[PDB]
């Protein structure tokens, strides 16, 4: 959740919550999906030091972050541009090459 | 990164079918290879089949089948059945970033 319209420019947060399961023994990922189907890796960190890693793509505008007492994943977009127009996905990290579940989007449109 | 061809398959029922991806950099990392394959059936979030190149996840029918070495890995559907239409796309997780193959959208070839 927190998706929704911006303007170009503007701030959100997305937040996910996860659940079964104790959110600090694995990691996580916020992966989009533009309209036109293409996927993109937007940011990813361990959970425990609070230290992400990202594209250029958003480089310096988005911060993910998390609550390991919460479980909760956030992403804070800042200085939107038009091309940030997609779905959000998060996804929870299993062992070392992918994620277990489980995020069901969360349209964010920059217009 | 990540090449995947080819971008459209049509495919008979009872078919077989094969989805390759080429990756800029290796993606072995530890004696493992970190590539996964996911499917997208339409109108619903991505799912996963295949992780470390070859391990058919839980709930996975043994349809599918992952292989490949040093920068191709291909993806197999020996018998093609109606639920596995959609889009594929392998991700690789060897290195930072990680990313996605563009696409291969898989119809079912019908009368």
């Amino acid at each position: 959740s927190g998706p929704e319209l911006k303007k170009p420019g503007e701030t959100v947060k997305i937040s996910c919550k996860a659940s079964g399961y104790t959110f600090t023994n694995y990691g996580m990922n916020w992966v989009k999906q533009a309209p036109g189907e293409g996927l993109k890796w937007m940011g990813w960190i361990n959970t425990s030091s609070g230290k992400a890693t990202y594209a250029d793509d958003f480089k310096g505008r988005f911060a993910f972050s998390l609550k390991p007492s919460a479980s909760t994943a956030y992403l804070q977009i800042n200085n939107l541009k038009n091309e940030d127009m997609a779905t959000y996905f998060c996804a929870r990290l299993g062992y070392r090459s992918y994620f277990d579940f489980w995020g069901q989007g969360t349209t964010l449109t920059v217009s | 990164l990540m090449t995947q061809i080819p971008a459209s398959l049509a495919v008979s029922l009872g078919q077989r079918a094969t989805i390759s991806c080429k990756a800029s950099q290796s993606v072995d990392y530890e004696g493992d290879s970190y590539m996964n394959w996911y499917q997208q059936k339409p109108g619903q979030p991505p799912k996963l089949l295949i992780y470390a190149a070859s391990n058919l996840e839980s709930g996975i029918p043994a349809r599918f089948s992952g292989s490949g070495s040093g920068t191709d890995f291909t993806l197999n559907i020996h018998p093609v059945e109606e639920e596995d239409a959609a889009t594929y796309y392998c991700q690789q997780s060897n290195g930072d970033p990680y990313t996605f193959g563009g696409g291969t959208k898989l119809d079912t070839k019908r009368a």
